[PDB]
RNA sequence: CCGGCCGGGAACUCAAAGGAGACUGCCAGUGAUAAACUGGAGGAAGGUGGGGAUGACGUCAAGUCAUCAUGGCCCUUACGACCAGGGCUACACACGUGCUACAAUGGCGCAUACAAAGAGAAGCGACCUCGCGAGAGCAAGCGGACCUCAUAAAGUGCGUCGUAGUCCGGAUUGGAGUCUGCAACUCGACUCCAUGAAGUCGGAAUCGCUAGUAAUCGUGGAUCAGAAUGCCACGGUGAAUAC
C-alpha cells in the first residue's frame, strides 16, 4: 500500500445460512486452516443462542454483534516527535470486522468448558450489551472523545 | 476404596483410577481389569467391594509402591556403588544417558543460579 | 562473485554439453571419473596442441573420444602415429575400448578457451598484460566476433596488491539465453603468483 | 586432501573385499538360528581395516569427505566445476 | 512380441531414434504398437555453492531422463534385419527384451 | 450419447459424465453423500445446478483422483458446469457469472532454499 | 542395551585372564580394550583400563558383570 | 470369481514431444488528442496471469591457503607416517536458531474418505509365520507408470473425558530388550513395562508472512553400515489485513 492500492478479496457466502458477513466471522474464529471444524463450533455456538435466545438466528446475531460495533477510533500519528492519538470517524466495512474480531477474541478469553459454550456466552452477554467485547467498544469511545480535541 | 497401596483411590473411571498407583500406567491397568474381567469404563459406583479386593489381589502381583520405590532406589544405590560411569554421574547430579551438559541439562540439574 | 557460468545457463539451449554419454547410477559414478581421467591425460599430452575441448561419448561399451584442436596434423602425427599411442593409453584409461576424432577449430580467435590460453601462454613467456588482452580483442572482432571480453586478475605484472583489469569491446549480453556466447577459462602460473583469465566471446543470437 | 589420508582409503577399499564380503560373510550365517561351538564370533580379528563401514566416502578427484554425492562421486565443490561445462550428461541447472 | 525401451537425458533426441526405430520396422515388415512417452524420470541434485559456509547459496541442478515404448507386434525376420543394422545414437539407451 | 465435461482443479481431477434422467449422482462409484456429501461442501457439487435445474431431470456418473476433499469437489464442479456444455451455451453465461467455468489455477507454490517453506523466512536476530 | 545374541569380549583380554587364572594374579592387568563385556571369569583380578594417559586400576567384582570395562575408568577430568 | 479382471475398446484420466493462446488489443472512464492507469468485455488465463532461473559497473584488503590450485614462509629421523585408547559429545553460565507443550478449536478409543512428489540390486523388500512390541525367520516381485518402500495425517463419525497440573504435557530415571556395525562404556537408533520434571500462554524487547500465502497436517530425499526436532523437496486443509 506504499502505491498499490487495492480492492478486498470476497469470500464464499457461508455454507448454511447463505451469509457472506458468517463466512468472515467463521474465517476469524479459524485457526490452522480448519474450516472443516471453523463453522462447526459457530453453527453450535448460533444454536444455543438460536434457542436460549429464541429470538431466531439471523437477527440475535445482528442485534448482539450490533452492540459491539464501534463509531469512531484513535490512530496513532508521529509528528513533531510526539506521538499524537488522532481520532478517525470509521468506516461501516471495518466498523464490525472488528465487532466479529472481538466478539470471538472475547470468548477464547473465557472460563466455559467449550467453544460454542464460549462464543455462545458472549453474543449473549452482547445482547444485552454488558460483555468483555462490549466493554473493548466502551473503550475505544473512551480512548477517542478524549482526544476530542484532535480532529 | 483402598487396594494395594496406602493409596485410596477411585471416583472416576476405573482404567484411569488405578495408574494412580506407583506400579501401573495404563497397560498393566487394562491388563488388570482384564486379567481380573470387570468392565474398564466404570465408576466404583455399582462397583462392589466382592470386585475390588480380586483387583486387590491382581496388583499385589507386581513390585508397585512403597516395595517398587525401595527396589527402584536399591536399583540407583546399586550403580553408585559401583562407582560406574552410570552412577558417579548419579551422584553427581546429571543426566545418565548421555544428554549434552553444555547447555539444557536443566532438569536433571535443577533450575539454574549463579 | 555474483556472475551464473555463461556456459552452464546456456546448455538447455544454443550451447553442447562435452558428455553426451547415457549411464544409470552404477556406472555414472566410475564414468565420470573415467572422462576426468581422458581429459587430464590428454591436456597434458596435447598441451602444445592448441587443443580447445575435448568431447566425450561412450556408446555401448565404447568410448569414441573427440578432440578440438587448432593443429590437427600436430595431435595427428606421421600419417597417423601420435592418434595410435594416443588411443591406446586413452582405450588403456578408459578399459573399455576407444576411436578418436580430430575436429579442426576453424578461425581460433573465435574459441574461448584458446584465447585464455594464449593469454595464459604468454603471461607466462613474460608479456604485457595490457598488451596481451588488447591484442587478443582486436583479433575477435576482425573475424567477426558481434564483442568479446577479457580479464585479467591479481599480481597482474607484480604488484603486491592484487588487481583484475578486463576490456570489452563490442557486444556481450550474458542475460540473453539465446546469444551465443563462448565462456572459458585459464590460469597462468606465473613466478610471483597465479593470474586467472576469462574471455566471453559473442557471436549471435538463436 | 593429504595422500596419506587418500592412501588409508585405499587399502581401507582394498582389504574391504579380501576378507569381508568375502571371507568375513562367514557370520552372517555363522550368526542365525543354526544352534553353541561360540568359536562362532571370536574370528573377528581380521585387519580391522578390513570392513566396509570403515570406509569413508571421499570426492573422487580432491579426496574431501565432505559433501560428497553417490551419483557422481564428487565433492558438491567439484560436482559444479564440471556441471558448468557439460561434463556431466543431462546435468543442468533447474527450475520448476 | 517384440518392445524397445528407450531412455536418453536429451529429448529432442530420443524421439529420433524412437521415429528411427519405428520408421525402420513399419517400412520393412511393420506393425509396431506406435511409440509410447512413459513417466520421465528426473532427479534433482541440490548443493551449496559456495566453497565454505553461505547455506543459504546452493544451485539446484536436475537430471530429466525420458523414456519412449516401441512394441512391434509383427516379428518378421526382416524387421529383425531392420531394429539390427539399422540403429546407432550413442547417448540413447536400447532395451530389447522386456 | 454420453454427454461429456472434464474439469480439475488444484492436483485433483475429475470426469463429469451427464445424461438426462434423475437427481442421482455417482462418483468414484459412490452417492454424493459415501464420498463426501457430508463433509465440507457437499453443496458445491450440486452447485452448478442452480440456474440451471435438475432436482431430478439429468443424470451425472463421474471419477476423480488426486489432491483431496476439497480440491476433488472443485475438479468435479468444474466437470459439470463444463457437461453443460453440451446443453447449448444459452446457459453458459450465468455459469460465467457464477464462476463455476473458471480453471482456479491456484497452484501449492514450491519450498525454495533459503526459506523454510515458499514464503516463510527463517526468522532472525542482528546480534 | 544392544549385543541381543552374544555378549562381546576382544581375544587378547580374554587370553589375557586366562593367562591370570590357571597361573595366578600377577601384578595389574593391562588393556585398552573398554569394550569388552566383563565376565564372571575374571571376578577378583585387577584390569587397567585406558581412559587416555593411563590405565585405571579397577577390581572386577560380583555384579560388575554384565558392564563394560570403560564404564569404571572415566575420560573426562572435571574438578 | 464382481477384482479393468478378459475380450476388447481408442473415447476419457494421465503420460511427453510438438503446437495455438494474452498484445493494454477490444468498448469505455481518467489523464494534455500522449504514456499510463481504471473499470468493463470475451476468455482457462488481463494488464510484466502464477512461480522459478537469470544478480550490471561496483562497496566491504567481506568469507575461503582446510575443497582444490597457488607466490612466499617454515618442519622433514618431524610441523611427516603408522597403531591402540580417548577427545571434537566436557558444564556455574550467557546468547542465537529451532522442536514439544501448557490442552477441550483438545486428549483418547474404535470405525472410516481424499494427496503429491521421490526412492531402489552391496538395493526396495512383499507374502506367510513367530514376537504385545522394536524386530525376526522364511521368501515373491522389482533396475521398475508393472514390484517394493507405503496403512498419508489433518478430516469425518460415534463414543469417552468435563477445565483438574487433569484421561493436558511429556522431560527425567529405573528395569527388559531390538537392529546396525570388529565394536553401541564414554556416545547410536528404536522398542516393551514402570516412571510422569518444568509448563495453565510467557517482562523489557523482538521476528515472519500480502494468497493457495500465513497458520496447521502429514510424505519423501540427499548425506548415510547405523545415526535428522536440521537441511532440501511434496501435497492436504486453508485464513486475516492494507486508510
Ligand atoms: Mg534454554
Ligand atoms: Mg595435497
Ligand atoms: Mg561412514
Ligand atoms: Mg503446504
Ligand atoms: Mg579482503
Ligand atoms: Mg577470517
Ligand atoms: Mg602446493
Ligand atoms: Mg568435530
Ligand atoms: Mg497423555
Ligand atoms: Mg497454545
Amino acid at each position: 500500500p506504499r502505491r498499490r492500492v487495492i480492492g478486498q478479496r470476497k469470500i464464499l457466502p457461508d455454507p448454511k445460512f447463505g451469509s457472506e458477513l458468517l463466512a468472515k466471522f467463521v474465517n476469524i474464529l479459524m485457526v490452522d486452516g480448519k474450516k472443516s471444524t471453523a463453522e462447526s463450533i459457530v453453527y453450535s455456538a448460533l444454536e444455543t443462542l438460536a434457542q436460549r435466545s429464541g429470538k431466531s438466528e439471523l437477527e440475535a446475531f445482528e442485534v448482539a454483534l450490533e452492540n459491539v460495533r464501534p463509531t469512531v477510533e484513535v490512530k496513532s500519528r508521529r509528528v513533531g516527535g510526539s506521538t499524537y492519538q488522532v481520532p478517525v470517524e470509521v468506516r461501516p466495512v471495518r466498523r464490525n470486522a472488528l465487532a466479529m474480531r472481538w466478539i470471538v477474541e472475547a470468548a477464547r478469553k473465557r472460563g466455559d468448558k467449550s467453544m460454542a459454550l464460549r462464543l455462545a456466552n458472549e453474543l449473549s452477554d452482547a445482547a444485552e450489551n454488558k460483555g468483555t467485547a462490549v466493554k473493548k467498544r466502551e473503550d475505544v469511545h473512551r480512548m477517542a472523545e478524549a482526544n476530542k480535541a484532535f480532529a | 476404596a483402598r487396594i494395594a497401596g496406602i493409596n485410596i483411590p477411585d471416583h472416576k473411571h476405573a482404567v484411569i483410577a488405578l495408574t494412580s498407583i506407583y506400579g501401573v500406567g495404563k497397560t498393566r491397568s487394562k491388563a488388570i481389569l482384564a486379567a481380573a474381567g470387570i468392565a474398564e469404563d466404570v465408576k466404583i459406583s455399582e462397583l462392589s467391594e466382592g470386585q475390588i479386593d480380586t483387583l486387590r489381589d491382581e496388583v499385589a502381583k507386581f513390585v508397585v509402591e512403597g516395595d517398587l520405590r525401595r527396589e527402584i532406589s536399591m536399583s540407583i544405590k546399586r550403580l553408585m556403588d559401583l562407582g560406574c560411569y552410570r552412577g558417579l554421574r548419579h551422584r553427581r547430579g546429571l543426566p545418565v544417558r548421555g544428554q549434552r551438559t553444555k547447555t539444557n541439562a536443566r532438569t536433571r540439574k535443577g533450575p539454574r543460579k549463579p | 562473485g555474483q556472475k551464473v557460468h555463461p556456459n552452464g545457463i546456456r546448455l538447455g539451449i544454443v550451447k553442447p554439453w562435452n558428455s553426451t554419454w547415457f549411464a544409470n547410477t552404477k556406472e555414472f559414478a566410475d564414468n565420470l571419473d573415467s572422462d576426468f581421467k581422458v581429459r587430464q591425460y590428454l591436456t597434458k599430452e596435447l598441451a602444445k596442441a592448441s587443443v580447445s575441448r575435448i568431447v566425450i561419448e561412450r556408446p555401448a561399451k565404447s568410448i569414441r573420444v573427440t578432440i578440438h584442436t587448432a593443429r590437427p596434423g600436430i595431435v595427428i602425427g606421421k600419417k597417423g602415429e601420435d592418434v595410435e599411442k594416443l588411443r591406446k593409453v586413452v582405450a588403456d584409461i578408459a578399459g573399455v575400448p576407444a576411436q578418436i576424432n580430430i575436429a579442426e577449430v576453424r578461425k581460433p580467435e573465435l574459441d574461448a578457451k584458446l584465447v585464455a590460453d594464449s593469454i595464459t601462454s604468454q603471461l607466462e613467456r613474460r608479456v604485457m598484460f595490457r598488451r596481451a588482452m588488447k591484442r587478443a580483442v582486436q583479433n575477435a572482432m576482425r573475424l567477426g566476433a558481434k564483442g568479446i571480453k577479457v580479464e585479467v586478475s591479481g599480481r597482474l605484472g607484480g604488484a603486491e596488491i592484487a588487481r583484475t583489469e578486463w576490456y570489452r569491446e563490442g557486444r556481450v549480453p550474458l542475460h540473453t539465453l539465446r546469444a551465443d556466447i563462448d565462456y572459458n577459462t585459464s590460469e597462468a602460473h606465473t613466478t610471483y603468483g597465479v593470474i586467472g583469465v576469462k574471455v566471453w566471446i559473442f557471436k549471435g543470437e538463436i | 586432501a593429504k595422500q596419506s589420508m587418500k592412501a588409508r582409503e585405499v587399502k581401507r577399499v582394498a582389504l574391504a573385499d579380501k576378507y569381508f564380503a568375502k571371507r568375513a560373510e562367514l557370520k552372517a550365517i555363522i550368526s542365525d538360528v543354526n544352534a553353541r561351538w561360540n568359536a562362532v564370533l571370536k574370528l573377528q580379528t581380521l585387519p580391522r581395516d578390513s570392513s566396509p563401514s570403515r570406509q569413508r566416502n571421499r570426492c573422487r578427484q580432491t579426496g574431501r569427505p565432505h559433501g560428497f554425492l553417490r551419483k557422481f562421486g564428487l565433492s558438491r565443490i567439484k560436482v559444479r566445476e564440471a556441471a558448468m561445462r557439460g561434463e556431466i550428461p543431462g546435468l543442468k541447472k533447474a527450475s520448476w | 512380441r517384440i518392445r524397445i525401451r528407450l531412455k536418453a537425458f536429451d529429448h529432442r533426441l530420443i524421439d529420433q531414434a524412437t521415429a528411427e526405430i519405428v520408421e525402420t520396422a513399419k517400412r520393412t515388415g511393420a506393425q509396431v504398437r506406435g511409440p509410447i512417452p512413459l513417466p520421465t524420470r528426473k532427479e534433482r541434485f541440490t548443493v551449496l555453492i559456495s566453497p565454505h559456509v553461505n547455506k543459504d547459496a546452493r544451485d539446484q541442478y536436475e537430471i530429466r531422463t525420458h523414456l519412449r515404448l516401441v512394441d512391434i507386434v509383427e516379428p518378421t525376420e526382416k524387421t529383425v534385419d531392420a531394429l539390427m543394422r539399422l540403429d546407432l545414437a550413442a547417448g540413447v539407451d536400447v532395451q530389447i527384451s522386456l | 450419447n454420453q454427454y461429456y465435461g472434464t474439469g480439475r482443479r488444484k492436483s485433483s481431477a475429475a470426469r463429469v459424465f451427464i445424461k438426462p434422467g434423475n437427481g442421482k449422482i455417482v462418483i468414484n462409484q459412490r452417492s454424493l453423500e459415501q464420498y463426501f456429501g457430508r463433509e465440507t461442501a457437499r453443496m458445491v457439487v450440486r452447485q452448478p445446478l442452480e440456474l440451471v435445474d435438475m432436482v431430478e431431470k439429468l443424470d451425472l456418473y463421474i471419477t476423480v483422483k488426486g489432491g483431496g476433499i476439497s480440491g476433488q469437489a472443485g475438479a468435479i464442479r468444474h466437470g459439470i458446469t463444463r457437461a453443460l456444455m453440451e446443453y447449448d451455451e444459452s446457459l453458459r453465461s450465468e455459469l460465467r457469472k457464477a464462476g463455476f467455468v473458471t480453471r482456479d489455477a491456484r497452484q501449492v507454490e514450491r519450498k525454495k532454499v533459503g526459506l523454510r517453506k515458499a514464503r516463510r523466512r527463517p526468522q532472525f536476530s542482528k546480534r | 542395551r544392544s549385543l541381543k545374541k552374544g555378549p562381546f569380549i576382544d581375544l587378547h583380554l580374554l587370553k589375557k585372564v586366562e593367562k591370570a587364572v590357571e597361573s595366578g594374579d600377577k601384578k595389574p592387568l593391562r588393556t585398552w580394550s573398554r569394550r569388552s563385556t566383563i565376565f564372571p571369569n575374571m571376578i577378583g583380578l585387577t584390569i587397567a583400563v585406558h581412559n587416555g594417559r593411563q590405565h585405571v586400576p579397577v577390581f572386577v567384582t560380583d555384579e560388575m558383570v554384565g558392564h563394560k570395562l570403560g564404564e569404571f575408568a572415566p575420560t573426562r577430568t572435571y574438578r
